[PDB]
């Protein structure tokens, strides 16, 4: 596969983001429990009970039963309206979660992806400089059984075999650890990845800060998410300050109720009075009311409102001061890694043009073939920090992209377009 | 002595990779540690919306009587107005 | 101590466990009041007022004075057998919470304890390389004042050991923290410790991976804890959908009540309707309750509670990739530490045949005295791998076994059978 | 700026400590509202109702309203005094968890000002080694252009400036990384800071660790925290203990209302039971309670509190050992840092004499420039390590002082009074 194969394996099984939408989704059905007290509330209550008079209340023993359907709605409840609200600015603070869960898939899923190339890369170079160190290693020892050697050649070049062997055995546990972090991610192991296409490779120059900065300051989910926060805080001191409002309710009611009577107190005439008795009634009825005082409560939960919007207004201060860093470092680090690659080049090049000039002529004779081996060493020493400093180049160009708020699938297609050739994870 | 320039090349270039190696590490494992506690961070933002919304939803559930309550305490007025009469 | 002697100390007195102990006993005690409101619940009310009639009723004044014994028992409410319920899977999941907090102590006191003894070798193997680096610094200073080479020798050898001295420094407040976080942990400081018997020790290879994975799957705490969180989300959507059942609820009171009456409208002919009263009144009464439209909150409340249960099971998807990666990675470590211990073990020998050689080398004079130096610090180091090694094995070790769930103190004695010699935590 | 000036600006306009003051101020404000239940409540309730019967009540109707300005007050409530009490030891917790974040906030800056001096010394000690690398490619060009020695010595001396610019590049970004890190902290850049003034620098050694940890035992913050965090668990044993007490509440009414009734069965000789009112109702009373059985409740609610006390117990257990390490830690790192400054000031100068012999040979021509290259390239690894060093001693200094809990800025004055000249942040 390649990266854009397996984000696309990543995108559709991912348990982070895929438990990160139904959090998001129970936010926005949570609005429909927020509206309900609004609407017309009905249930059913019914009873029965049997009594007992005793003490000045003695003989009279009663048997009744009643049962009700009840209606009620507010007319005027401001703290209802808030709870509204306030639900419908915690999803929007939901859905800006789920759109940063989203975007940094896209960046764990790159990095996973290129942490496995670099690896695949690691083990090459140390696998490459293990078999020149072989050939360098055997051709001492042929000179030293021949006699033309001393032994200490021989010892010094099996000191550098065993070290290295013991390198390769370090970076291939390196790789095979690094394909298990993109099977978490993605869900899949994969026997062979698009390399990237080192061959046409090449860096682009970032946008100037200031435009980064003024980009930022729009579109990064971090900063949205803080004003959505304030502004939930800003709401909180509204439904804090409302608590010193009237509240009115309507009610309505159909009812039917009966009644009977028993014991010595009710028998014969008293009957008259102590007589069955049946009931309905339909009843309609506006119930208000206003807190006068209370104990100064409203007027601290206003207070505790108006420290908790202080405490949100300072925590975008620390959102903002976080953006910009993040922006300006991701900035030096961009051209950072495109300089030290222009570098590193260079120093690939030399060092190749000094060992091709080295496995020659210290083959041939003209000092011990020890210097090709430490020549050796060079040239993969600067092939390891040239390909890790190309890694960090493109992981740096999606950072940024992140900083910015705006990374997105085209992306990963941008850098899709820079991947080729397929190389195995598991090499023999 | 060349041999001299390429065995001095040879050690210095490899302590430049192990360093170079040691600043990746610490790298990754810093933005790795900034990803958990911004994780860890928006999940405590998750809860805190969602409990402050809960608790306005009870404050409102109680600031009243219920439907039920209401039945219960007309099924009771009707007995009342009944015992008036009595 | 011995490492089993540790924590033997440790695991009576840590007071993270002990903590996530009292944490594990409230959960179950919890129980008993999820379960109270199913049983009898009974209390005694008592009242006294006065009244003064005004408009209308002007003139008519009384005071009344009650009390009332009252007992309510639930007889259909299934929102309280949830509760119950509930509260017994909450506390379960707590259970499991206890045991990976009694595991991870195990984990944690043995790296504490491996981290000791592999700061005591540092420091060992240091404190050796400074003293073979002085034994050149004195024989070169003497050949130099016998004429034999020239004063450079003595100043490589001299910065090489003022270099080595600053590093024992080093390794030494290394061993001296080290021991404070083992301090921490056990709550003991210890003046020595039982080492590794390196002349006895040898690696088993681990069970193959997938027979690792099909035992781990039904044993890792984590998981577990998964499963349990899920069933419960799924008894949560339960709890929800109950939501729209009926209710019935038992009454039962024995009331008694006095009352009298006084100003201008009680006296007198009108008095006869007033008098005074003294009832008592038995009372046993059902209530039914049936909610029959809620603005479609239980609706809300339902789709939530789903909504819950799909981010639960995805929390599960969470954590079995989670136990996949860690059991992987741990068994590849495994064989990683085995295979580097051999080639160590060989890259030792090397490095001291090349050490020996370099020295020969040095007094023909075909060396130079950093090449020396050289060998002595690469042989050196070569120890330090090696016995690093090691610790990392045995702690990859216990590793495996947490990855597995199943990690006890039985695993302690299997590793401190290969424990031996006393060594000291603070040399002199 | 120095430190000293820069903490003002920190001070003042961080985020992190002014948010944490509002979060304090409001738990301070939250007294208000946890004593206003033990005043006297005050409302005014109001009613209008329409009744319509029938079954037996048919051909009665009645129209009625009431307005009702009520008042409640406590006379005996436990639950409450409690209530108040703990929100007084909560807001008391709160209080020294903003203590720690204003001495937090004193290290933070120091050490975000000490990484930017740090980075300078990095930079400026690559540059110098860029500086003697330089000289190799210029006597191979030089000796290669005359034709006395091999293009691959020029090939070597590419490769090893080339990767000299690469760590130029590192220290430069890692230069300007630190300057947004303090920026972030501080809220400004400054292009210039007072560097620290090593000809007149000082170690000092500090008191016994003994003497250490019996004054951070009376004075470290967490400890503290962890202290009153028990006694808040402890007070929640009585408040749930009080439980099981009676309750006495006194209320009061000044009621008015109408009623009037219509239809036919409201006429006639039963007219009496259906005729006009307006009474009034003037009233004051007592109303109290005891629960007598709860199913256990209260009982399982005490069991609860006493192993959240237990846990708390342990906490502060927890909370002591932290401090005791901290302490410990802190006081070795000093000693270690004052000793290894010893040991690079002399391997520093070890260095330096081993290099002006190098440098005499190779003027003189008896030395080559790669003796003097190794020479220059371990000096300045001496020199940077020496930097680092200082650095960490006086982090170290601050460190020992919030392990005691007493740091404040009378510390960075001390600091202050160790820096000087100032030094560009952005060179060259």
């Amino acid at each position: 596969e390649n990266l854009m194969q397996v984000y696309q394996q990543a995108r559709l099984s991912n348990p982070e983001l895929r438990k990160s939408a139904a959090d998001r989704d129970a936010a926005f059905e949570k609005i429909n429990e927020a509206r309900s007290p609004l609407l017309p509330q009905l249930g059913l209550g019914a009873d029965y009970t049997y009594s007992n008079g005793y003490r000045d209340a003695n003989g009279i023993n009663s048997n009744a039963t009643s049962a009700s359907l009840q209606l009620t709605q507010s007319i005027f409840d401001m703290s209802k309206w808030r709870a509204l609200t306030l639900q419908e600015k915690a999803a929007g603070i939901q859905d800006v979660t789920y759109q940063t869960d989203q975007q940094t898939l896209i960046l764990n899923t790159a990095t996973a992806y290129f942490n496995v190339l670099n690896a695949i890369d690691v083990l090459s170079y140390t696998q490459a400089q293990k078999e020149a160190i072989y050939r360098q290693l055997d051709q001492t020892t042929q000179r030293f059984n021949v006699g033309l050697v001393a032994i200490t050649d021989v010892q010094n070049a099996r000191a550098q075999y065993d070290t290295v062997l013991a390198n390769e055995v370090t970076a291939r546990n390196n790789l095979d650890n690094a394909v298990e972090q993109l099977r978490q991610i993605t869900g899949n192991y994969y026997p062979e990845l698009a390399a990237l296409n080192v061959e046409n490779f090449k860096t682009d120059k970032p946008q100037p800060v200031n435009a980064l900065l003024k980009e930022a300051e729009k579109r990064n989910l971090s900063l949205l998410q803080a004003r959505l926060s304030q502004d939930l805080a800003r709401e909180q001191i509204r439904q804090a300050q409302d608590g010193h409002l009237p509240t009115l309710d309507l009610t309505a009611s159909t009812g039917i109720s009966d009644t009977s009577y028993s014991g010595s107190k009710t028998r014969g005439a008293a009957g008259t009075q102590y007589d069955d008795s049946n009931m309905g009634q339909n009843k309609v009825g506006l119930s208000f009311s206003l807190p006068i005082y209370q104990g100064g409560m409203v007027n601290s939960q206003v207070k505790q409102a108006q420290y908790n919007f202080v405490g949100a207004s300072e925590q975008l201060e620390s959102a903002h001061r976080s953006v910009v860093q993040t922006v300006r470092s991701s900035f030096n680090n961009i051209n950072a890694s495109i300089s030290s690659i222009n570098a590193y080049k260079q120093a690939v090049v030399s060092a190749q043009s000094s060992l091709d000039a080295m496995e020659a002529g210290y083959s041939v004779g003209t000092r011990t073939i020890v210097d090709v081996l430490d020549a050796t060493t060079t040239l993969y020493n600067a092939k390891q920090e040239l390909a890790n400093a190309r890694y960090n180049y493109l992981i740096n160009q999606l950072n940024i992209k992140s900083a910015l708020g705006t990374l997105n699938e085209q992306d990963l297609l941008a850098l899709n377009n820079a991947l080729s050739k397929p190389v195995s994870t598991n090499p023999e | 002595e060349s041999s001299a320039a390429i065995h001095a090349t040879a050690k210095w270039s490899t302590a430049q990779l192990k360093k170079t190696q040691a600043e990746q590490a610490a790298r990754a494992k810093a933005a790795a540690e900034a990803q958990a506690k911004a994780k860890a961070n928006r999940d405590a933002l998750t809860q805190r919306l969602k409990d402050i919304v809960n608790e306005a939803l009870r404050h409102n559930a109680s600031r009243t009587p219920s439907a039920t309550e209401l039945a219960h305490a007309n099924n009771a007025a009707m007995q009342a107005e009944d015992e008036r009469l009595r």
